[PDB]
């Protein structure tokens, strides 16, 4: 199989900017390479076929160059609609396969998440099982480190993160990291604290409460 | 103009078998090729094979070598899918594309060795479990008002399958920072989501903030109050 | 080094039992001829068919 | 039984090897040879040409007689190595075509 | 069960690169072709022969990597070397397709002039199958089969009883 | 009086709908239809070579100069030399190049004919004969949907074997 | 082919870089010429072997 090497994995970029994006390929495709946009909700669109020709109806800001093992994707100007995923794929050889896809991000200020975290609701434990939820809200960049500890001793292997898409407004990121026990389990400790680590703060921020005590 | 329409959404238990179809119009159907990609679940795409609409050859990748089967019809112009043996790992949303002309040489810039266009997607989830109804836990805020002003509630929707559920915040009435979480999936085998929202610590206790959990797979609707703890 | 060896490349002796070479346009010696491709396979076999 | 079969066939290999032809980029042959040598040791033998290291000096230097290549005097070789390393360290000089007389000398 | 070259290849048949695969009265059995494997296997290690046959000896050439800027004389160095090696790349491209299209090509003749040897020894005792196997319309036990394989099978022994059992 | 007629010194300018195809005379009628697989399996021979023929790229810059609008000598007869000896190859390898892949296309696409021809042979065993001409005389009553399951490789020749025999013979 | 004033092939002189370098072109055309014909004949030789093998069949 041909692997296909897409730099860089993700972009922060303004709107008016000027982007580029590389295409690598493991042994020569000559021009059989093709560009695909995808939006977040949607089925891929084909942007640029055979290396450097434009998809009929496509904007005049796309083109692609390049031949052999090297390739690239230029945007003239970023427009709003061209925050997107863009993949490249080979076509010179069966099987086909794609790049692992560059990330256009829109780019921001710096902004240090403000923490949240929840105790199991009562019914929950009622029911047998605990579930911590430890939230970070509106915070640029996306790369943060959430840390679960229950009385003092960190954990591993019991808890689940999710990030939501850039927001349409401030173009912020939120993450829920929840920590799921039993309830024997839960009873026996006492103090819950997730330590969160990001960019936007000098020394890790830590959010905790005690079982039982409100 | 020119299209690809796909077929509905499919739920498939593990040792079952999908077959996806594919429904062409604007072109002549026999003078090109169809190609299958799948994306799993926040991944890349991957090409499982391309089926002549003009000889009824095929290719398929390596890996999913005698698990899958193309076929196309030329009367109703449409190409189909088959994928055997299935698993978790064949959740994916999974796609069709025009690929390659027939019929006649092509210069390379004239081959048609593109995929376009692309069918909307047809979803296919491989997972041993059957449908059940959501559960919602509320998400009370916690600490001194949270904070001198801005506080933070929320739903935790646990334990339902299969994939989508609605979440609105007083029927739709508040729309200004609240946060649905893209659901995961647990090794139970089953999904969970949260959905919480920012508001003004002084209006804890005057207004009344009620999620309210809507799911079709199961025709649940289950609304949540969330109120602070009270000691 | 104490060996023997007929081609000379400033990235060391090399081996002669290949006609090409991607090592270096410098050489000395009886040396394959420098080539820019990276890789050339000359089957040995029939076509391979499974089953 | 009345009647027999006998069948007509070629081996075959789990694994081949893809190879180029005039009008395939890749066929799958039961095996393949490599006709490109891209690999070396990192190291020049000294068999069977005389191989003569400068080590700190460069064959004009060894000519003239700059005093840390005196032991090159008289020396010969198939194939003179001259080394990144190499310094001149007597009277500064200039050579016009300086490329020409290494040429020469070196042949 | 039993199927030919038409369709696939044998992996089980490590022996040699062509053969026969039998059903009869005794069973089933498998036989490679020596000389037929032999015949494309001199041929690729004729090949392999010249393609090294010619020595390439260089002692001194031009210099091929420069420390300075100097213009004409250099551009033409440079220019040099890198309209040899564009060609030599060119000639190294064109011979291995074009001994890959023959080496193919050999190989697919050696099978062909197999099944064609076979079929002219059967004669009228035999129908082609279409798979790449013989329908033999008698009795043929081992030794019978061995003697299709070393190329001494006597038709008229068998041309009664086969033409007989063809034509109801 | 129109008798059907095969490859054998003849071409078929009425085939318009694909390379290769079968041509029948049987009591509904006469008829005809192309070969989708064998058409498409030499043009996709045709395309790779196409693809090949095009898949080095070519990119010089700064090269050397190769006119001269005064008279030099020694250092301009080299580089004269020099372009004048590159151009002559490329044109040798230019004209040896299209002629291999000429007459290896003649041969790939009047083998896929044979093929073809040889194919339709097992699938009849002994129900039909060979007319030299390209044409196949089968002998036994063979209507339109017995000439498609030939076209389309489901022809059992058991079916009619005892009425082909007793034709033949 | 038909070529008339060329460059020096021989050379009663030692002159050191540019003769280098015509020596180089010299040997280098000659050696692309001589692959050229080796593969001709081979190529044709085998033709000729197909063709003639090819009309008694
Ligand atoms: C002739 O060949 C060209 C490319 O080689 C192709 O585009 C064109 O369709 C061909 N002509 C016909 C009539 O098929
Ligand atoms: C040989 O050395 C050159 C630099 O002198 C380098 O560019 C090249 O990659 C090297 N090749 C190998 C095979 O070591
Ligand atoms: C091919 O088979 C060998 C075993 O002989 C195995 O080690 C190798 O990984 C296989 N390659 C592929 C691409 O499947
Ligand atoms: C050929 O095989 C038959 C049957 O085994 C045997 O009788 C005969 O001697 C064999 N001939 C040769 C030359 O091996
Ligand atoms: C082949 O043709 C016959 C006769 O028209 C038909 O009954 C059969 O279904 C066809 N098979 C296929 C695979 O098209």
């Amino acid at each position: 199989d041909i692997q296909m090497t897409q730099s860089p994995v993700s972009l922060s970029a303004s709107v008016g900017d000027r982007v580029t994006i590389t295409c690598r390929a493991s042994q020569s495709i000559g021009k059989f390479l093709n560009w695909y946009q995808q939006k977040p909700g949607r089925a891929p669109k084909l942007l640029i076929y055979y290396a450097s020709n434009l998809e009929t109806g496509g904007p005049s800001r796309f083109s692609g160059r390049g031949s052999e093992t090297e390739f690239s994707l230029t945007i003239s100007s970023l427009q709003p609609e061209d925050f997107a995923t863009y993949y490249c794929q080979q076509s010179n050889n069966v099987p086909h396969t794609f790049g692992q896809g560059t990330k256009l991000e829109i780019k921001r200020t710096v902004a240090a998440p403000s923490v949240f975290i929840f105790p199991p609701s009562d019914e929950q434990l009622k029911s047998g099982t605990a579930s911590v939820v430890c939230l970070l809200n509106n915070f640029y960049p996306r790369e943060a480190k959430v840390q679960w500890k229950v009385d003092n001793a960190l954990q591993s292997g019991n808890s689940q993160e999710s990030v939501t898409e850039q927001d349409s407004k401030d173009s912020t990121y939120s993450l829920s990291s929840t920590l799921t026990l039993s309830k024997a389990d839960y009873e026996k400790h006492k103090v819950y604290a997730c330590e969160v680590t990001h960019q936007g703060l000098s020394s890790p921020v830590t959010k905790s409460f005690n079982r039982g005590e409100c | 103009q020119v299209q690809l329409v796909q077929s509905g959404p499919e739920v498939k238990k593990p040792g079952a078998s999908v077959k996806v179809s594919c429904k062409a119009s604007g072109y002549s159907f026999s003078r090109y090729g169809i190609s299958w990609v799948r994306q799993a679940p926040g991944q890349g795409l991957e090409w499982l094979g391309w089926i002549s609409g003009y000889t009824g050859n095929t290719n398929y990748a390596q890996k999913f070598q005698g698990r899958v089967t193309m076929t196309t019809d030329t009367s109703t112009s449409t190409a189909s899918m088959e994928l055997r043996s299935l698993r978790s790992d064949d959740t994916a949303v999974y796609y069709c594309a025009r690929d390659k002309k027939q019929g006649e040489v092509v210069l390379p810039a004239a081959s048609f060795r593109w995929f376009a266009p692309w069918g909307q997607g047809t979803l296919v989830t491989v997972s041993s479990a059957s449908t059940k109804g959501p559960s919602v836990f509320p998400l009370a805020p916690s600490s001194k008002s949270t904070s001198g002003g801005t506080a933070a509630l929320g739903c935790l929707v646990k334990d339902y399958f299969p994939e989508p559920v609605t979440v609105s915040w007083n029927s739709g009435a508040l729309t200004s920072g609240v946060h649905t979480f893209p659901a995961v999936l647990q090794s139970s085998g089953l999904y969970s989501l949260s959905s919480v929202v920012t508001v003004p610590s002084s209006s804890l206790g005057t207004q009344t903030y009620i999620c309210n959990v809507n799911h079709k797979p199961s025709n649940t609707k289950v609304d949540k109050k969330v109120e602070p703890k009270s000691c | 080094d104490t060996c023997i060896s007929e081609c000379i490349t400033p990235n060391g002796s090399i081996p002669n039992d290949k006609p090409f070479q991607n090592v270096n346009k410098i050489t000395y010696g009886a040396c394959p001829k420098y080539v820019k491709q990276n890789t050339l396979k000359l089957a040995t076999g029939m076509r391979n068919v499974p089953e | 039984n009345s009647t027999a079969t006998l069948c007509l066939g070629h081996h075959a290999v789990p694994n081949g090897t893809l190879v180029k032809t005039i009008t395939d980029d890749q066929i799958e042959v039961t095996n393949a040879t490599e006709l490109v040598q891209s690999s070396s040791t990192g190291k020049i033998c000294n068999n069977p040409h005389r191989i003569l290291d400068g080590i700190d000096c460069t064959l004009i230097d060894a000519l003239l007689g700059d005093p840390h290549c005196d032991v090159f005097q008289n020396e010969t070789w198939d194939l003179f190595v001259e080394r990144s390393k190499a310094f001149s360290n007597c009277y500064p000089y200039d050579v016009p075509d300086y490329a020409s007389l290494r040429s020469l000398v070196a042949s | 069960a039993i199927a030919g070259f038409i369709e696939n290849g044998w992996e089980g048949m490590i022996d040699g690169w062509y053969g026969f695969r039998h059903q009869n009265s005794e069973g089933t059995g498998q036989a490679a072709d020596l000389k037929s494997t032999q015949a494309a296997i001199d041929q690729i290690n004729g090949k392999l022969n010249r393609v090294i046959e010619k020595t390439n000896e260089k002692f001194h050439q031009i210099e091929k990597e420069f420390s300075e800027v100097e213009g004409r004389i250099q551009d033409l160095e440079k220019y040099v070397e890198d309209t040899k090696i564009d060609l030599w790349s060119y000639n190294a491209e064109l011979l291995v397709a074009l001994e890959n299209q023959h080496t193919i090509d050999l190989t697919d003749s050696e099978m062909n002039k197999l099944f064609e040897k076979t079929r002219r020894q059967l004669r009228e005792n035999a129908e082609d199958m279409g798979n790449g196997c013989f329908k033999i319309y008698h009795k043929c036990d081992n030794a019978c089969i061995e003697s299709i394989r070393n190329g001494t099978y006597d038709h008229d022994v068998y041309r009664d009883e086969a033409l007989n059992n063809r034509f109801q």
